[PDB]
RNA sequence: GAAGACAUUGUCAGGUGG
RNA sequence: UCUAAGGGUCGGACGAUCAACUUAGAACUGGUACGGACAAGGGGAAUCUGACUGUCUAAUUAAAACAUAGCAUUGCGAUGGUCAGAAAGUGAUGUUGACGCAAUGUGAUUU
RNA sequence: GCUUGUGACGGCCCGUGAAAAUCCACAGGAAGGAAUAGUUUUCAUGCCAGGUCGUACUGAUAACCGCAGCAGGUCUCCAAG
RNA sequence: GAUGGGGAAGCUCCGUUUCAAAGGCCUGACAGGCCACCAUCGAAAGGGAAUCCGGUUAAGAUUCCGGAACCUGGAUAUGGAUUCUUCACGGUAACGUAACUGAAUGUGGAGACGUCGGCGCGAGCCCUGGGAGGAGUUAUCUUUUCUUCUUAAC
C-alpha cells in the first residue's frame, strides 16, 4: 500500500476534481485526474437517447469533423429516427387534409 | 424561489385573442418548487415575428401533454381552453380566472379549486360567478377564465405525521414555520 | 387490391433520402435472394429544385432549376403510398435489377432521369411532387 | 505518436521536408515459441507526430537504409 | 402472504401517530403508488410523481390528476356536464 | 382599457386612542 | 483428526478438470478451563407526568418547560389581509389568490 | 474481499431536488461558384504565437486563533496485514 | 449595485430595465431597410478549452531539463476528395467512410443537476501459483520467510 496526493490544489472531493489512480513505470502511484463524463444527446421530440453520434463535451466537439456529430439524412444530429418519421407522415396527411377542407369549401361556397 | 419556473400567467388579450382565436400546444407538464398545483409549458406562434412563443398556463386536471388549445373569443368549449365569459352560458365551470380584463389571473387559482358562473348581464356585458369561499361577484365579460378545476384536488387530506415533512414543505415558500 | 403500382409515386421514410418524394417502376412482392422481402426499385430526388418567379434571369433559373436524382431500392413498409401518379415509360429499361451496380450504368442512370425531371418540371406537371414537402 | 503498415505510404514521410532528423531502435524479442530475432524500429520526427514503422526482419532494414536519402540525419538506439 | 389483519400497507411507520391518521393516510397511501389506466395504451403503467401528475411510461404521455389519484369525482361530473354543455350550446 | 371633478394631493378642525 | 451437504468450466444417464469458506453431524484429548485477553445490556414488580425523534438557560437550572403533526374557531375577493418606509413614479408576503394568506386556544388515541 | 467510479433498475416525498457564459447540430436556403480548369481550409500534412498574477513553506499536544512555543479549536483526500 | 428618473432641507436615498431619442448595422444608389437587448460586480469547493512520464536541487515542480502529445486563434501552399450530372457515395433500415460549401432569422441538444437501497462491470489495493534474480534463519525442522519483476499522456 502507497497512498497517494491529490496533484491540483483543490483537495474536495467534489464533482469535478476527481481521482483515477493509475501505477506508473518509475514505480511510484500517483493519482490522475478524470475529467467528467459525457451525456448522450437527445430528442427534441421524443426525449429519447439518438445514436451514431458522439458523447462529447461541448466545446471538444469543435475539434471533430461532421461525420461523428451527424448522421446522414434530415434532421440528423437532432432528432430520434422515429420522431421524423412521425412528423413526416404528420406532414403529409394533414396536408393532403388541407385539400379535404379545400374541397368541403369550395363545395359550399359553389352551392352558395 | 430559487426553483420556480414562472408566473402561473396567462397570454395577454391580443388581436388573435379578441377578434378570433388561436391555436397553442402544450409541450410537458411539470410540478412547481413549492406550489398545491402544476403547471403547463405551452406554446403559441407569435403572428408579429416568425418564432414560437412560450407560455406558461396552470395545469387544469384532465389535460395531457400533445394536446392543442383553441383559444381566443371563437374557441369551442372544451377542457383546458379559455374564453372570455361572455360567449358562455351559466353553469360553465372555469379557473384561474381575471379580476380585470388582461391581468393574467387573481382568482380561482389554487389547487383543485374552481369558480362557477351562474348568471350573466349580457347588455352592459358583465358575468356572474361564485367564489370557492363562495362570495358572489360580477365582473366584466371582456375578461377570462381557463375552463375546468385545478387539477390536484385531495392534496389536502392527507396528513404528514411527522415534523420533517412539515420542514420540508415550509422551507420552500416562506420561513413561516417552526410557528410559535 | 395490390394498389401500389409502377406508375406511382410515394415517400421515403428512411435512409437519407426522407422528405423526398419518389416512384416505383419495380415492384416485387416476394423480393428475390437479395433484397429478400417485398421491395420496390423506385427513383426520386436529392435536391429539390428551388423557386422561381418573373423577376428572374435565365441564368438564375438555370442556376435554381438543378437537380440531383437518385435510385435505391427499399422495402415497402419504409416506404407510404400516395394518390398521385406520374408517367414513367421513359425510364424503365435503363433502371433494372442489375442496374445497382458497376455504377457507369448507375450515373448513366442518374443522367437520363435528370433530362427527364428537368424536361417534366419545366412546364411542370407534377407540380406537386417537384414541389418540396416541408416538415 | 502513430504506426505505419505500408512502405510506400512510409517513404514520403522521409522526404515531406518537415523532417530533418530520425533514428532506428533494435528491439530483442521471441515469437511464438519461435527463436530469439532481432526487431527493427524505424522511427522519424514528424513535428505534429512522431511517426515509426515496426519490423522484424533485417534484410530489409538492410534496403531501406540504403534506399533512403543521404542527407536526413539518422541516429541508432 | 398476508402478513397482518388489520395495519396494511403503512405498518413500516410503526406504533406510532395513532390509528384513526393511519387509517386515512393508508387509505391514500395504496391510491397514489399503484399503477392505473391510461386513456390511450390501456395498460396499468402509469404512475406519478412529484404530486399532481401522472405518467405512462409506455406511450411516454403524461397527465395531471388528483394529488393522489389519476382522475376525481369532481373530474366526472364536470366532464359529463361538459359533455352535456357543449352539445347543448353549439346546436 | 378602467376611472373621472368624486377620488386624490397640500393644509386645517371633531370622536377614539400605551 | 474425520464425515455429509453447499459450486464453476469442459462432454455428449453420468463423467474429466478447476476452487472457494459457510453450516451441520461423530469421535479423541487436557485444571474440566475454553466469547479464556482486549472489547462487552444488570434485570424485574407498582404509581404519576409529558404523546414521541427533537430544541435550549455556553459561564450554578437540559424539565412535568419549548416546538411538533391534529382538532376547532375567526378575518381577507386585490383600491383586499398582514407588514414596512425620511417621502416618493416606494416596499415584502407576491413568480401568490380561499384545498390559499394570517392569528387564534389546544396538542397522538378511545370518549 | 476493502475503497472508489460508472452503468441498468427500484423505492423515496403536499420536499421532485438551479440559471447563465460557451460549443455543436438541424430546418431554412440570401449567394457563390468548374472543363480547361475550379471548388473544398469542420479531412491529412505543413508555418509563426500563446501575455499579467499566485506557485516555497507549516497546516499544529512549537509553525495559525486563543495576551504565550497554552493537555483547547479549526474544513478535507489517500487509509495496508 | 450604477445611469435614467423621482423624492429628500441635505449627507445621500427608492429602484435595476423600469413613465429613456440608451445602441449597430447589411447590401445598395446621402437615401431607402432589419433587428431589440439592456449595464456592470459576486464562487481560487459550483459551470469551464487543452499534458504525461522520467530525471533534476541544499530547498520548488502536472511549471525547469530530456523526450513525447494536446487546445485555441491566425495567415497560406500542397496532398486527398467533389465536379463537364457542380454542392460525395454506400447500406432495406439501424447507420457508415478521410473530407463532401453556405449567411440573416428560427428550433433543438449538451453545459443542466436530488437521497437511499440492492444488482452487474471494470480500475486500484489485498490473497497467491510457477519461473528468474538479491537478502535473512538454519544447534534442529522448514522444495521455507521478506523484497523486485512495472509501463502514463495521447
Ligand atoms: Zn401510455
Amino acid at each position: 500500500a502507497q497512498r497517494v496526493t491529490f496533484r491540483r490544489r483543490n483537495p474536495y472531493n467534489t464533482r469535478s476534481n476527481k481521482i483515477k489512480v493509475v501505477k506508473t513505470p518509475g514505480g511510484i502511484l500517483r493519482a490522475q485526474h478524470v475529467k467528467k463524463l459525457a451525456t448522450r444527446p437527445k430528442c427534441g421530440d421524443c426525449g429519447s437517447a439518438l445514436q451514431g453520434i458522439s458523447t462529447l463535451r461541448p466545446r471538444q466537439y469543435a475539434t471533430v469533423s461532421k461525420t461523428h456529430k451527424t448522421v446522414s439524412r434530415a434532421y440528423g444530429g437532432s432528432r430520434c429516427a422515429n420522431c421524423v418519421k412521425e412528423r413526416i407522415i404528420r406532414a403529409f396527411l394533414i396536408e393532403e387534409q388541407k385539400i379535404v377542407k379545400k374541397v368541403v369549401k369550395e363545395q359550399t361556397e359553389a352551392a352558395k | 424561489t430559487r426553483l420556480r419556473q414562472g408566473a402561473a400567467k396567462l397570454r395577454t388579450l391580443d388581436y388573435a385573442e379578441r377578434h378570433g382565436y388561436i391555436r397553442g400546444i402544450v409541450k410537458q407538464i411539470v410540478h412547481d418548487s413549492g406550489r398545491g398545483a402544476p403547471l403547463a409549458k405551452v406554446v403559441f406562434r407569435d403572428p408579429y415575428k416568425y418564432r414560437l412563443r412560450e407560455e406558461i398556463f396552470i395545469a387544469n386536471e384532465g389535460v395531457h401533454t400533445g394536446q392543442f388549445i383553441y383559444a381566443g373569443k371563437k374557441a369551442s368549449l372544451n377542457v383546458g381552453n379559455v374564453l372570455p365569459l361572455g360567449s358562455v352560458p351559466e353553469g360553465t365551470i372555469v379557473s384561474n380566472v381575471e379580476e380585470k380584463p388582461g391581468d393574467r389571473g387573481a382568482l380561482a387559482r389554487a389547487s383543485g379549486n374552481y369558480v362557477i358562473i351562474i348568471g350573466h348581464n349580457p347588455d352592459e356585458n358583465k358575468t356572474r360567478v361564485r367564489l370557492p369561499s363562495g362570495a358572489k361577484k360580477v365582473i366584466s365579460s371582456d375578461a377570462r377564465g381557463v375552463i375546468g378545476v385545478i387539477a390536484g384536488g385531495g392534496r389536502v387530506d392527507k396528513p404528514l405525521l411527522k415534523a420533517g415533512r412539515a420542514f420540508h414543505k415550509y422551507r420552500l415558500k416562506r420561513n413561516s414555520w417552526p410557528k410559535t | 387490391a395490390k394498389f401500389l403500382k409502377a406508375g406511382k409515386v410515394a415517400v421515403v421514410v428512411r435512409g437519407r433520402y426522407a422528405g423526398k418524394k419518389v416512384v416505383i417502376v419495380k415492384p416485387h412482392d416476394e423480393g428475390s435472394k437479395s433484397h429478400p422481402f417485398g421491395h420496390a426499385l423506385v427513383a426520386g430526388i436529392e435536391r429539390y429544385p428551388l423557386k422561381v418567379t418573373k423577376k428572374h434571369g435565365a441564368k438564375k433559373v438555370a442556376k435554381r432549376t438543378k437537380i440531383k436524382p437518385f435510385i435505391k431500392v427499399v422495402n415497402y413498409n419504409h416506404l407510404l403510398p400516395t394518390r398521385y401518379t406520374l408517367d414513367v415509360e421513359a425510364f424503365k429499361s435503363v433502371v433494372s435489377t442489375e442496374t445497382f451496380e458497376q455504377p457507369s450504368q448507375r450515373e448513366e442512370a442518374k443522367k437520363v432521369v435528370k433530362k427527364a425531371f428537368e424536361e417534366r418540371h419545366q412546364a411542370g406537371k407534377n407540380q406537386w411532387f417537384f414541389s418540396k414537402l416541408r416538415f | 505518436a502513430r504506426e505505419i503498415t505500408d512502405i510506400k505510404q512510409f517513404l514520403e514521410l522521409t522526404r515531406r521536408a518537415d523532417v530533418k532528423t530520425a533514428t532506428v531502435k533494435i528491439n530483442k524479442k521471441l515469437n511464438k515459441a519461435g527463436k530469439p530475432f532481432r526487431q527493427t524500429k524505424f522511427k522519424v520526427r514528424g513535428s505534429s507526430s512522431l511517426y515509426t514503422l515496426v519490423i522484424n526482419d533485417a534484410g530489409k532494414a538492410k534496403k531501406l537504409i540504403q534506399s533512403l536519402p543521404p542527407t536526413l540525419k539518422v541516429n541508432r538506439l | 402472504a398476508k402478513r397482518t389483519k388489520k395495519v396494511g400497507i403503512t405498518g413500516k411507520y410503526g406504533v406510532r401517530y395513532g390509528s384513526s391518521l393511519r387509517r386515512q393516510v393508508k387509505k391514500l397511501e395504496i391510491q397514489q403508488h399503484a399503477r392505473y389506466d391510461c386513456s390511450f395504451c390501456g395498460k396499468k403503467t402509469v404512475k406519478r410523481g412529484a404530486a399532481g401528475i401522472w405518467t405512462c411510461s409506455c406511450c411516454k404521455k403524461t397527465v395531471a390528476g388528483g394529488a393522489y389519484t389519476v382522475s376525481t369525482a369532481a373530474a366526472a361530473t364536470v366532464r359529463s356536464t361538459i359533455r352535456r354543455l357543449r352539445e347543448m350550446v353549439e346546436a
